[PDB]
């Protein structure tokens, strides 16, 4: 079977972490896994061959859910999993999820790339606590993702983990700018439609947009005076009605980057500047 | 709509 | 025991209905019970002595939850329960709940008047499906209420059932004027307090009052344009802030009685006239 | 309080058994309790004063749910509860339920006789595992029943326990004749009414009677060929339609007493003789 | 991967419906889906490319669970999924389930034909609300079924949907003749075996056959006098003992086609004619 | 009814607290209630007559579950509940539980003293969140307890609340010495009986005594080296085998009172001194 | 599809058993299945072609969970499934699970060998009650396992069933030596770590090893005096600390083979000889 | 009806 | 507040 | 047996 | 036995 | 550790 080759290629580099899995990224002893495998730790690593090194967690991104562990190479060469690239993934490509749940073998499951979010990988390969943090391979045996348990599983794209590799190897805080608002895409035909239901919470000022559904406690949005039911219309002068889209321009703005917000509170015209803080 | 944050 | 006397006095007039209980109000065969005992029916009555008459339901008030059944007197005199009065009930008076769950005896439970709503009687006498529709007696054995199952039970005050006795004996529709709004007593210190929570549904225009919490479907309130979040301030020119109090002036107004309503919708000044319909 | 007297009279004779309660019937050390307190045992008894005798169970009736324990009198006189009579119980009489849950006091609860089955006593006195097997007293403090936990409690009438006292003191098997059939009272207007429902199990041969609802495994009824759906009409020549009534004539017949049964199986005419066995 | 080709072939024709999926059958704008996706509607369609047409449901078969939607072709050519044939399906063939859950991509899952009912397709391809109404493809990318969510999924065979395509395109009522009886295959060795259990509902007249287990309300079977427990032996003179088989001859008979039924009710010989109505 | 008098005597002094009840102890505005009514607060008090004072919590004992609130007397005299004494309570005495759940009436329930722990009062008077913190009266209407919700309710004896009244009026910390060990009374015939079960946790060194079942985190017992399974035999030279009894001598010792403990850990002879800390 | 070949090769030999599946091992009528399919039986077999033979269970191993059924060859040749070998299984090989849930077709599911215990096979092929007892095939269609239902399924390796084939064909009792102890691998750094938790059941005598966690009722271990909390150190003189390893040497010893055990009970030095009995 | 037995 | 209606 | 209908 | 503490 | 037996 073609999967046997793939597994023979990256499988020896898939380790147990202590629960969860991980894979060795290079001969130095740089190991990738899920942040939720590293209950904050500061761990223990078992290779497929039985060797037990003592790893320490040199970085963690809770929001991307991936961590970097470090072990010290001694004796035999640390086996290494080849990194592929997730940019050229095609829906329908073979996907192989490898774990090391006990620390002496690989549990291997097979499926395809079910959907592509670049953003997130779904696959119908059985993804479970036994292979979480472990790698997801293509048919050639190069890792294109990191399994993440929560019939369709998820995996963090590999190119995503490449980006924050050094940062988590060194000082582990990745820039995740945010303002703290739960928004929802509103349509006029949902708005004035809402406005005709006598028991709707608030009347939406017609229009299309991002209806602020909730202001989260202790967030820049709260501190800027933003209220539930507000309708943000123009950031600085860019018309928006997509929640996905606003989740971006905040990121393209730095941390501690003051952003003005044009919004209307029922009838009133409101402009406030929020300062992007770090998601934590 | 999404939200998040 | 003093309760044995009481039970010997009204107990023979307590019947089974078919589930539930009832009591015979006079020798004509006028029987009181709960509306929820008469699943709409149109029934069968068993006396304590085993006699089975065939009753028909000549009236029902679903909102007061009491019904009038009629049976045809034949042979021996229908035993009759003496009616007392609930106006002079004192908290702490003995209360005896009598039922006829099988149709050949009385189940009897004993307690006190726990609280007085005139409006509703609570008692720590065991009130259960076996004695529901049955009478609640004072220490002398005169009925002061009608048990209503749903450790404290409820009973409909007897003077209340006296009022609508003839109406339910004849044509069974009792005037229950209403407008269809679920209101809540709001305080300034709850209002501007609400207004400082960023995630509260709507901003209350400060003040004290009745915050319209919900407009029920197909009600006069809906038809008058009343919306959730509206704050009714003055009916015609009578300042109100009590939900209990407004539940009254509507009643003192007839059925189909147009009532103007001064309310403010956030900032706007709103006057609407609702026409009281029949609760059903 | 009048109950304080009653409790002072029989309370010292109420013991803990080991869970459950019991009471001492005479100075010999004859103790009454529930059969379900004596998980078959063969026990330990604690008096209100702290004295711990060692009791043995000299009898058990599982179907009446009462047992006789025996302890050996030594030192101080065993306190003794006066036995009243349940024959003259009036609905509404005061009832006091006494237990000894720890073995150093009495838990006492108060209520009335809620209903009278002679057959079974119901009361609104709190009856719970703490006072089960314990006595139920009248206002004078003589026992009129034995509490039985399973808001209304049950108690075994005392005159009932008097009857089988010696038998359970000596060789513990009480004559409980039976045949093993679950019957139901059927009415023509339930029968031909059943017969017009196309999805009813079997057509009942019209008539009124005892519809055999279930034949229990390994019973005389099974061995006599009795089937579910049979309709017993005349025992030997006595028309019956009451399940309660048939539960009697079997008892008035001895154990191993052959009883013929006239029944019809749909259309066919069936006469079978069942031999009454002992309920166990 | 071979599935990537298949998906590239039919995937662009897989749309979102509004929840559920569908696929475009030709350039006219004829769309297939599940009847349970069309909560009766009368909808909105989103293509993979983001184009949102406005569809209307021109037909529905609730019992086959498939619907035909129609959209109006404008601008770019509506992509079209090639229809294969389900007649030549082999157990073990590759099966690809495609959905369009958001309206901008394909979620794709892979498996095999697990079993073949022609009647119904099972597959171990992940079938879920995200791909329901969507197509099931063979390895070449031609649709051989319609996914139906409820680890094994179901799909409506494509040749089945071809048959009722025009009918649901035009006036949407497909002939589903029926009589309304829940039958069960009975065996002598189950029959006289049943007859020896004393607590079985009814005695089966020995034989092998279709034991009428239930007569459903308001059905031809009810109107013909058919009762639970009846045993249908010969339709007009064709011996039957298979529930699957009788589910056929009724279909080969028209709607409103009178069918005589030879059955025995315990001992009696019964012949009744039921008139086949439309399942609804 | 005699209860009407009692209620007329203490009922006007029963207030609502804001959920829970309380009663006014003197004209100064000293109010008793449950500590669990005062979710730590620092409150609002409504008298039966509708007067709303503003109370503050000047003391709390979480372990006795009672609190002292203070309000400022103005206008009409604060009604006052007469304090009785719980020392002379007899099992079977009438008990009346009064609450003020809304702030304009009394809910009153009636029962008896079910059992006496001085330590704790049980009663079959309905005790619920509506009357918790409220008083429990004798037949004359003097308070003998404080209702405490969690069919039998509990009440804190009044003489107990008298003792810590001033302390909670002033600086609110009551001496509750403890060591932090969960003990269990062990018997030789339970010990060597335990020792013959092959799957019992630890072998008990025979004997009778207090088997340390659990050492609670951060307690004097933990700090003294006490382990689960230890058997304390002699405090300083007083043989003990009762858990209730040891719960005393610690109290008769002060706070920060070093107590030596003779115990054996399996075979070894162990003497440790624990220093009594404050339960919190 | 390559699986179609495989299924065409072994699929006709896959039968229904009566619930569960099985496969025919040779033309004699030797059938393999799960022991849990044969609820003890002593059965009925349906071939894919509809032929119903009458099988009897000539052997059962409850602990390996496989059974041998026998049917009598008549008429057409019994189709036969080719046996492969599980010794050379590679993780990632294709695995095809075949069942015959109704008795007229094959339900077929596809996946890979997920992990290899020789000891047990896991696969991501859908394994369910419909294919349990059925065979698991490689890509060529030779059976390498027996499906066992309980997303990853299990299968009994085929070479394992080959070993006990004759034994279960003849007299059905397979040697399963055991002693009856639930052990756990203990580490010093878990031991003295356990010993520093004040609430741990027993103090472990430091060391590494097999901590006896439980002695099961009526086992050789119980009869040898082994207690919970004992630490077995050397069998006869072989240091052990692995639960998996001890589960072996007992097997390499016969049935009724006396094995000495060096263990320490806290401080004491204990040597006991257990006699291996048969697991049942 | 009752039954029992 | 109450409501009802 | 099946049924349906 | 009781415990508490 | 495992156990079993
Ligand atoms: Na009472
Ligand atoms: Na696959
Ligand atoms: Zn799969
Ligand atoms: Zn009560």
């Amino acid at each position: 079977s073609f999967v046997a080759a793939a597994v023979s290629r990256s499988g020896p580099a898939v380790v147990r972490i202590d629960q969860g899995s991980g894979f060795i990224i290079d001969n130095s002893g740089i190991i990738l896994t899920n942040a939720h495998v590293v209950d904050g730790a500061s761990v223990v690593v078992t290779l497929r061959d039985g060797r037990t090194f003592d790893g320490q967690v040199r970085g963690t991104d809770e929001v991307t859910d991936l961590a970097v562990v470090k072990i010290e190479p001694q004796g035999s060469a640390l086996p290494v999993a080849p990194l592929g690239t997730s940019s050229n993934l095609q829906v329908g490509d073979w996907a192989i999820a490898v774990g090391n749940p006990v620390g002496l073998d690989n549990t291997v499951t097979l499926g395809i790339i079910s959907t592509l979010g670049v953003e997130f990988i779904q696959t119908d390969a059985a993804i479970n606590p036994g292979n979480s943090g472990g790698p997801l391979l293509n048919a050639r045996g190069e890792v294109i993702g990191i399994n993440t348990a929560i019939g369709i599983g998820f995996a963090i794209p590999i190119d995503q983990a490449k980006a924050i590799q050094n940062t988590l190897a060194a000082g582990g805080t990745v820039p995740h700018p945010y303002i703290g608002v739960q928004m929802m895409n509103i349509t006029v035909d949902q708005a004035q439609q809402n406005n005709r239901n006598p028991n709707s919470p608030f009347i939406i000022p017609e229009v299309d947009g991002i209806l602020v559904m909730r202001v989260l406690p202790g967030t820049p949005a709260e501190r800027a005076g933003i209220r539930r039911g507000d309708v943000i219309v123009a950031v600085d002068g860019t018309p928006i009605s997509d929640g996905a889209r606003l989740q971006r321009i905040v990121e393209q703005a730095g941390l501690n980057k003051a952003l003005k917000l044009d919004l209307l509170r029922g009838d009133r015209r409101l402009s406030l500047t929020v300062q992007t803080a770090q998601l934590r | 709509x999404x939200x998040x944050w």
